[PDB]
């Protein structure tokens, strides 16, 4: 019995449970992993819920009935699990239908407040500019206010809270398109734990109320000071932003594979920098998006200054010989490097300075995930200037983060792979339209070649990116 | 020499481990892979004696032809297998012994987090018809034995 010496070692973890769960055909073996769930960490195992839930809707039914009671033991504990599962399971449904409707059957102050900001979303479909929606929006989450605090919370925050308060001021559209996107700022107080607490009590002229674009920490300062709930030390305030008519399914796929991706550089003590964003799937065509503070695209930086990037760091860190430029161009390399391994392994597409944001710090982000791998319908002079030319030390340093980075990549490539693989199951996302899209994300990893020839691999790699 | 030589039976809903009991207590092994009538025997002390066990399992009148004593095993986390217990005892009544000790089996105990059986309520289903009860578990070998050990010794 070498398998059951497997399970009952210390190497035995979440990822690999969910392996044996997604391939033994063994009955036996699928109950007593779905055991061996409920002695796993609760944050280990909530990494992997589209996933588990992607199995038990797409998969055998012997296979869904393994979890089911795992699962029914945190939604039983939590009521934010409880909101996760209800949300994934319909979104990703096209069996777990009967589930979703005994889940939710407490929840109805939580999700009158999603259909709310959905709602709002919607009927911004009238207002032609991006000024217009922005009118009618802020006058519209004014209304919330007046249902408030109440069982609501934001799922995107890393601890539990009670919504209190809405800064609608603050408010603003995103675009001029048909369902355009709102960013929203939302006051909250923190908490113990979310399913302990009652709802915290309530208490209510040109002051705050005024929209300027600015750092995080004076931006919060303002609607601290015009806000009645400002005074406690559990107030805190968060962001999200909210898209009515996307679907951001493939939005939490790509998440996954940048956190996955960061471990393992993490692990293996590379010091490559990417910044995954949180999403959240509210349906198979809605979701929000916890916006990254102090951040802007490259285009809004070449608009607003209208300068070149190696201007706007000078500008803004100093000059090539002053310390901040020099750790403001690390964050840069680092960024760069980062994400270029995962733009070639996820293969993003539509990539331009639209999609890609800058940080204070100097890093660079990637945003919009869509066209990866099989959907579809880069080094710019601007970026290879900021790492002081093609033969600058600190380009190099660059080409060798992507290598070690990408070593680094192989010696875990089992743990990405799997996060894809597994969410392809009955998906009828645009990137999984190739029957065979699994095999050319391995054969991106190179298991076959040598660190030899990785080198040239790279350096090939960098000179077809312009 | 061996004093006497008991035949027991396993019965019971395929799935609920009764090939994996019959190897964990004689050849001491479980396999969480299945596969698939046959029996195994080891002999033990009782009381002075030595007794070699015959222990039968299935996959009918001949399966109960000189059967001494009868185990019923149940799985602890498929409620249905439960369920069935009086349908094996109606399967016991028409073509086992008259004489027969009975002794309830819920295998499968480590699966404590997925029990859809409770253990009161089983145990107390255990004295409405006077059978002796316990449950065990092939994977770590818990109360494997003494199943054995007491079916065996309750059978004088
Ligand atoms: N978790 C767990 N699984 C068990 C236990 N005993 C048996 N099994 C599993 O039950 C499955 C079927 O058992 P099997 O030998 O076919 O019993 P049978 O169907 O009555 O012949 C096997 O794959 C075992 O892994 C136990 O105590 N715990
Ligand atoms: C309101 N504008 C800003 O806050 C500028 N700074 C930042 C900072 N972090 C971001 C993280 C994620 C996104 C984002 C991701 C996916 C999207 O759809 C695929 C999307 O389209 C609504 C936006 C934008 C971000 N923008
Ligand atoms: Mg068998």
């Amino acid at each position: 019995s070498w398998l059951l010496r497997l399970f009952e070692s210390k190497l035995f973890d979440i990822s690999m449970a969910i392996s044996y769960l997604y391939n033994s055909k063994e009955p036996g073996v699928q109950a007593y992993i779905g055991n061996r769930l409920f002695c796993f960490r609760n944050e280990d195992v909530d990494f992997y819920l589209p996933q588990l839930l992607n199995m038990y809707i797409h998969m055998d039914e012997d296979v869904g009935d393994a979890i089911k009671p795992y699962i029914v033991h945190r939604c039983r504990q939590s009521i934010n699990f409880s909101l996760q599962c209800a949300l994934l399971l319909g979104a990703y449904s096209s069996r777990g239908t009967k589930l979703r409707k005994l889940i939710l059957s407490r929840l109805a102050p939580e999700r009158e407040f999603i259909k709310s900001l959905m709602a709002i979303g919607k009927r911004l479909a009238t207002l032609p500019t991006k000024e217009q929606k922005t009118q009618r929006l802020i006058s519209e989450l004014s209304l919330l206010n007046h249902k408030l605090p109440a069982r609501v919370w934001l799922p995107t925050a890393g601890f539990d809270h009670h919504v209190v308060r809405v800064p609608h001021t603050q408010a603003v559209v995103l675009n001029s398109k048909d369902k355009a996107p709102y960013l929203i700022y939302v006051e909250v107080l923190e908490c113990e734990n979310f399913d302990t607490t009652s709802v915290p009590a309530r208490i209510p002229e040109d002051p705050s109320a005024v929209a300027l674009k600015e750092p995080w920490q004076e931006k919060v300062r303002r609607i601290r000071e015009g806000s009645p709930y400002g005074h406690l030390p559990n107030w805190r305030l968060l962001s999200v932003i909210v898209k009515c008519g996307d679907d951001l399914r493939q939005e939490l796929l790509a998440f996954q594979v940048l956190k996955q991706l960061q471990s393992i550089w993490e692990q293996e003590r590379v010091p490559l920098w990417i910044k995954p964003y949180k999403i959240l799937v509210i349906s198979a065509d809605s979701g929000m998006i916890e916006p990254v503070v102090n951040a802007v695209s490259i285009h809004q930086v070449k608009k607003q200054s209208q300068l070149s990037l190696l201007d706007y760091f000078l500008q803004e860190h100093g000059s090539y010989t002053t310390e901040a430029f020099l750790s403001a161009q690390r964050n840069f390399v680092q960024s760069c490097a980062g994400y270029c391994l995962v733009c070639y392994l996820l293969q993003v597409k539509d990539r331009h300075n639209g999609n890609i944001l800058l940080d204070a710090e100097g890093h660079i982000i990637h945003i919009d995930f869509g066209f990866i791998l099989s959907s579809s319908p880069k080094l710019t002079t601007e970026f290879v200037d900021v790492m002081g030319g093609l033969d600058g030390d600190m380009f190099n340093y660059y080409k060798m983060l992507m290598l070690q980075g990408l070593i680094a990549a192989r010696k875990h490539m089992d743990k990405v792979v799997q996060i894809v693989e597994i969410m392809q199951q009955g998906s009828q996302l645009p990137c999984f339209h190739g029957s065979s899209t699994i095999r050319n994300l391995k054969e991106r990893f190179h298991m076959s070649m040598t660190e030899e020839q990785l080198q040239l691999l790279v350096e090939q790699m960098v000179d077809g990116s312009m | 020499e061996y004093d006497y030589l008991f035949k027991v039976v396993l019965i019971g809903d395929s799935g609920v481990g009764k090939s994996n009991l019959l190897s964990r207590f004689t050849r001491n092994e479980f396999n969480l892979e299945s596969k698939s009538v046959e029996f195994a025997t080891r002999s033990i002390q009782v009381d002075g004696k030595t007794i070699k066990a015959q222990i039968w399992d299935t996959a009918t009148s001949a399966y109960y032809r000189g059967a001494v004593g009868a185990l019923l095993v149940y799985d602890i986390a498929k409620h249905l297998t439960y369920e069935n217990v009086e349908r094996w005892l109606k399967e016991l009544r028409d073509h086992a012994d008259s004489n027969i000790v009975i002794m309830l089996v819920g295998n499968k105990s480590d699966l404590r987090h997925l029990r859809a059986v409770p253990t009161d309520e089983a145990r107390a289903f255990a004295e409405k018809n006077g059978l002796s009860f316990i449950e065990t578990s092939a994977l770590d070998s818990t109360n494997v034995e003494a199943a054995f050990q007491t079916i065996l010794t309750e059978i004088y």
